[PDB]
């Protein structure tokens, strides 16, 4: 785009998304870290 | 060259494939390579070990508790009761506002998926020499509510399905955990932050005192024993749903005045429909009608409102940083930000708005800052708090 | 299983997100409607992570036709104005909870 | 890389398939599912017992008649007249505004589908002793028209097909009923609320007394009759239309001066096109013109009209309230509706404008309500009624 | 899930299949049926027996006239003239603007199609008894334009190919007409209203009388002569085309003031660009600029026009029926409709406005219709006509 | 013509092929050829003899070095030390202010790839007669930093990997260089203008005196030594990238006040928002509000600028070139370009706006350019240069 039709764009939304594809694999097993719980998180009271 | 006059064909177009299917389709796609037959690949010595399989990651212990087993324990004290779930929790004593969590693979594996059965396999190791002599039950008792968690001794496990360890010379032992539901699967114990979906395990695990600790003089009188978890060789889960757990690689939550999401960063610029253009107010874009949209202030009859913001560096800045600022409905459907030179100013143009003028008056412009004020027209820091200045009118 | 058809309006461009949540429990016939989210206390306005959804593109076509498929632990589900008595019936009801949001 | 130089194909696009055909296409989805080769099982227990089969459903016989039959009842009163068709009526005696009925399964199955055409075979349940002794016609008279649904006795019933039963130790028969018809199939009795579609019966069927009842001395003088349906061996089924019957799970019927459909909820707030901004009027969105809409209010010369909200609590709410208004056209093309602070300001506004003044007349902008009691500018509890308030002017 | 890589297709996309192709083609549909493979049926005698088909239509006399020989006529006399055609008419004495006439079979199917050759097949029964005697010629002449229609008698008929027919036991035969051109096929009799498109005959039909008719004194001294045609099993008709025929189910035709096309019905309301909505204009619509647009009126200097309307019933009503008005430029690129509250007004509106005045001035602003006036603001039956009412200036 | 009832396809579109694919698809175009099956030839004379091949384009030799070894250059003196890598620069002593450079083939057809490995060839042709005698080290040591570049001499180039070469008859060879990392591959020594991408050669090459030369008194003392360059049999190439390198054809660089880009040529025109079209002010087209946007020139308190264009033969014609303008916000949301007749006009208006004043006052509106003063209305040539001239205020 140009300066004029840029205008149009500013403060719009991009996603991206992504999968694993194939031929892909994970070679060495590591433990995982100290997790958190979610539904433990604070809610936004009013 | 014939013509082809047959009918043809008679659609549904969709704009995008399956977002959530991912075994026996062929997706395809604008592959980034140069051959259009070529994949990855793996020689030779850099070739997996560890396939990728939930039934692998939960064959693994981990270990989850360690109990003080010491001489005074009565016949028959507690020394640890837990969930037949493979969510057990075992809490580290951090200074975080959010406790951070250690869990078994199993449990780890299990947090993403809905539901899970089979049957889990705790191992107990029990370090002691082999002078040290006693005797516990690793009990099971089907479902239990809340209120029955208590009202439980070594008796009433006795009822229930049990196993009785003695400790002579062998250190270490596994109980298999029985699968006992009114259900094939069973719902996670944790939600994807919905609290209405909490529930609690099928079934309660227990480990009580039947002979109690006898060593010799020479050894300790306290034993360490750790128990690990691992879904047994019967254990599966099904429903992939949002993950229960999360990482702790950035441990920052945000609880829940500024601009209306989006119309910021904004700069005090002018705008034709705000007396004629001759008046800073503040913008989110140079292009047309891209002014900054501000929430309703909550004001009673009796007082007034304007805005100073808490930290002046993060201000948008023409000659000077715009630390304050009344906001007033623009006419068009929307509330506008108007700086004002300080505070004095800012109250002076609240008086006057919330005490019945309007932005067309001369009192009401004579407290604007003048056009000529923009300079370099710099933006906000972010969307940044400000303080809402109430005063009585 | 089951089969659904949501056509949206025209004049709307935005791309639309559809998710099927099988977790939440139907409490009771009350509430077993459309629901307008109008604030977002707990994880249920967010678009989550590890459910199935699709995307659906308004620009190519303001339609989606999506299949809903069986993910309940159970036998069977019930099969009339649902009257809540337990905890665990209430997981038995509908197959799961979608919900659709605009970006 | 080849260059493929050929001509293509040269379709036609629909935007939706097939929305009506069920049968003999393979419909293509985006499946929510994780594996695109799965389907739903039923292992092994939880399998199908019932199909879905029409023919299964119209094979059960359903209560749809009880009938007292006396031992002073004469030789040859009628017992029950009704219609050969599915469609049979049970009326409950209920309070509620819209009565709800008992059907046979037959009855309700045929009811989503337009032509239905076959045998019904209707089960009497005579509940006597083997010490009641008596004789009745259960007959069929071909088609008869509603002035001929009178004049009818037992006499008349016997040159018509006809069968009779005898009463003495066997107290139960099933009376198959003839399709007599100038057309294969026959158009159900009732419309999806289109009463010029109403049809009544192929034909009628009769029950009247032949022998009266003589009891012993020992038994009761009244017998009770159990008339039960079901589409025979015959019966079938075939164009699928909306049905005639509702459920009783939602038995509230709504019975059609408010904003025009969509204009609502609206709150008071300010329009650049009504009093410069000035004044309040009601919105139904903060975006460009979103100005709520509302029905021209029919007046004859010599009277006015105003605005008066029936509930309050169901109010748009600004500083207070606004139960009352003067709705009066834009100069946009349609009609807006202008907030008082109450009935007497109304009246008066009301009186200026069809007295002949204008909005733009400072008698008018000084009986508006000024944009500084826009306060939180609440939106109306959906679109609630208002009361139109006539006086002569 | 391996990845599809390779190029994919690159087709044209058009709107709609073949709107005119029909018998080689499979047309894909949205069938609004249940079963996808489901078709209609004729079980079992409500078989099709007549095959649509063009040579079992045209093979099926038609009565197309009636001819009177007397005794009287002399030898050579003119019985009938016609065109070697299909388009043989036969006019009704109706009393209709449009005059409606009878068509053989062959006439009727040869109007749909554009071009038609082959032999014709006239069928002359000559209604006598067995005492009647007479002779008769049934000539052919190959083309014949129409200053040869004329200098006609039964001894050039002799010229070209005739039949000589005797009567005396047998009273019908059939005379079967060769087809003669420089054209292998032969255009049509008429065009779709489109009159440079008209052909005559390829050649014409005569019938004379070679013997007078000689009647016993017993019988009658008239004779009655049917002649029948059906196209031969020769004929053949091959592009389809506009047909030069039509129906009389509605035999209603409509000759060519009002407003522009599509800008009816409309009411009289407001707009903000006529005297800033204080004056009513005629709409076509409630929503921006939805403004009636009128023809402009062929004026000279030296006069005025205004409009008053035919039928007062039809008029669009406010307060009153607004039946009458002044047209005149919006400024905006089209001409508006103003009603005004008499012809005397309407009048006096168009004396200022043809005079030099402008709809801004006070003198036209008073002339106008005040917005109190706008009442329901019904709209008019449909785009009524108006009389332009003229007038010296 | 038989229905086609069943269901149709349901893709999803995209709108443009494999932009990098380019091996083993086969992409359709529209060809713009006259024969679908008609591809290029090469009869007979005119075929390939040299492949595309990039292992045919590193096996031929470059002339990268020259390096004079004197008589009296001593016992371990150093000729050459180079990078083992493909990237081996000669610098051309040009005057451009971007230095030109030769490479190998080899480091040209590697400069377009990210990754290099296999063995090097360095040919030394040692331009000698069969009467200079004498002795040196083409050696080779695994990797070194830079600040292992120095600390070198010809007895720790001894440890590692090393040739020595005698020059008594034969007086040219061929250095093989061995590939020794950590890496298979090795990412190359330039990237596309990121200088964070810089990376060394993956280990080092020397070239020392082991023997000093010993002439005869009839030849010459000093002895040019050349090295060429090419990849061995064993080179090879991966990844393409962006090419490190550029074409000499082209040797122009540009580095980095005038319009907004895009907002260029402008001529002076006329704007209903300026001035109610009665000034000039600078306009990139001649449709609705194509107005040239000009940046915000950063000024202090105290201070005007006004811009004076460097060269007027690109200036914008109207009368007279238009070589001085004020910029100032438009009040529609971005600055315009305001002409004036010279430098002092600009000045005087500069100081009014800076000073307080608005472009509707009339002591600006008296310093504009007006509307008659458009002439023909020529464009700027491209987007010229002004200066900014700055003054106290």
């Amino acid at each position: 785009a140009t300066s004029d039709d840029i205008a149009s764009i500013v403060n719009k939304p991009v996603t991206i998304y992504y999968s694993i594809g194939d031929g892909m694999q994970f070679s060495q097993w590591v433990g995982y870290q100290p997790m958190m719980i979610l539904d433990q998180l604070p809610a936004p009271v009013v | 060259n014939p013509s082809y006059q047959q009918s043809p064909r008679h659609f549904v177009p969709t704009g995008m494939h399956s977002l959530a299917l991912g075994t026996n389709l062929v997706e395809p796609l604008h592959a980034l390579r140069l051959d259009a037959a070529g994949t990855t690949q793996h020689p030779v010595g850099c070739a997996p070990d560890e396939d990728m399989t939930v039934s692998s990651i939960a064959s693994r212990y981990g270990l989850i508790r360690r109990v003080q087993w010491k001489k005074d324990h009565a016949k028959g004290s507690l020394l640890l009761q837990l969930d037949a779930d493979p969510f057990v929790e075992q809490r580290i004593e951090g200074t975080n506002p959010i406790s951070l969590y250690w869990f078994a693979p199993v449990g780890v594996v299990s947090s993403m998926f809905m539901q899970w059965r089979g049957s889990l396999e705790y191992r107990f190791d029990i370090i002691a020499s082999q002078f040290h002599t006693g005797r516990l039950i690793v009990g099971y008792v089907p479902g239990l509510t809340a209120s029955l968690q208590l009202q439980m001794d070594y008796m009433k496990l006795k009822s229930s399905s049990y196993v009785v360890f003695d400790l002579q010379e062998s250190n270490s032992f596994t109980f298999e955990v029985p699968y006992v539901s009114y259900r094939p699967w069973w719902v996670r114990k944790y939600g994807g932050n919905y609290l209405p979906s909490s529930t609690d395990a099928p079934s309660t695990l227990f480990m009580y005192v039947q002979v109690p600790l006898i060593p010799m003089e020479a050894v300790s009188d306290t034993i360490d024993i750790n128990v690990y978890v691992r879904g047994g060789s019967s254990f599966e889960v099904c429903v992939p749903v949002q993950p229960s757990l999360g990482l702790n690689w950035n441990t920052d939550f945000i609880l829940r005045y500024r601009a209306k999401t989006g119309y910021a960063p904004y700069y005090a610029g002018v705008w034709h429909s705000f007396n004629n253009s001759n008046s800073l107010v503040f913008r989110w874009g140079s292009a047309s009608d891209q002014i900054a949209q501000w929430p309703t202030i909550s004001v009673p009859r009796g007082e007034l409102a304007f805005l100073r913001i808490k930290d002046g560096k993060q201000a948008a800045v023409g000659t000077q940083p715009w630390r304050t600022m009344v906001v007033w409905p623009s006419g068009h459907g929307y509330n506008i930000g108007i700086p004002t030179y300080n505070a004095e100013r800012a109250r002076q143009l609240a008086q006057h708005l919330y005490g019945g003028g309007s932005l067309t008056d001369e009192k009401a412009k004579q407290l604007f800052v003048p056009a000529n004020q923009q300079g370099p027209g710099k933006v906000s820091n972010g969307n940044p708090v400000w303080e809402v200045m109430r005063a009585p009118l | 299983d089951l089969r659904y058809k949501i056509v949206f309006p025209s004049n709307v461009n935005s791309n639309i997100w559809v998710q099927h949540r099988p977790d939440r429990r139907l409490e009771g016939w009350s509430a077993a409607k459309i629901v307008n989210c109008d604030a977002v206390s707990t994880g249920q306005g967010v678009y989550n992570h590890g459910y199935a959804s699709h995307i659906q593109i308004t620009r190519v076509n303001n339609v989606i036709e999506l299949e809903v498929p069986f993910y309940n632990a159970t036998c069977y589900n019930y099969l009339q104005a649902f009257n809540a008595s337990s905890a665990a019936s209430s997981y038995a009801v509908s197959l799961g909870e979608i919900s659709v949001g605009f970006q």
